[PDB]
């Protein structure tokens, strides 16, 4: 956490519904609608982990 | 803090159409049904003045 890599999307298909569904989550944050609301959206920019 | 507003509804409200309303809706896949959890949430919370 003191030194993490960086990362940013490139036009991919972000099909953010696997955040409810794949079993291996155990935190979330939220500022928005839930995750298959994500899978309906689009942003001109995309930082990601 | 009693001030009370709505964060949450099944949909929008129409003109006029006042409405009391403290059901439990569920945007995350549990079916909570009376109880909070991921992304299921009681519909009223308050300002905090």
């Amino acid at each position: 956490v003191y030194a993490w890599n960086r990362k940013r999307i490139s036009n991919c298909v972000a099909d953010y519904s696997v955040l409810y569904n794949s079993a291996s989550f155990s935190t979330f944050k939220c500022y928005g609608v839930s995750p298959t609301k994500l899978n309906d959206l689009c942003f001109t920019n995309v930082y990601a982990d | 803090y009693n001030y009370r507003y709505r964060l949450f509804r099944k949909s929008n409200l129409k003109p006029f159409e006042r409405d009391i309303s403290t059901e439990i809706y569920q945007a995350g896949s549990k079916p909570c049904n009376g109880v909070e959890g991921f992304n299921c949430y009681f519909p009223l919370q308050s300002y905090g003045f």
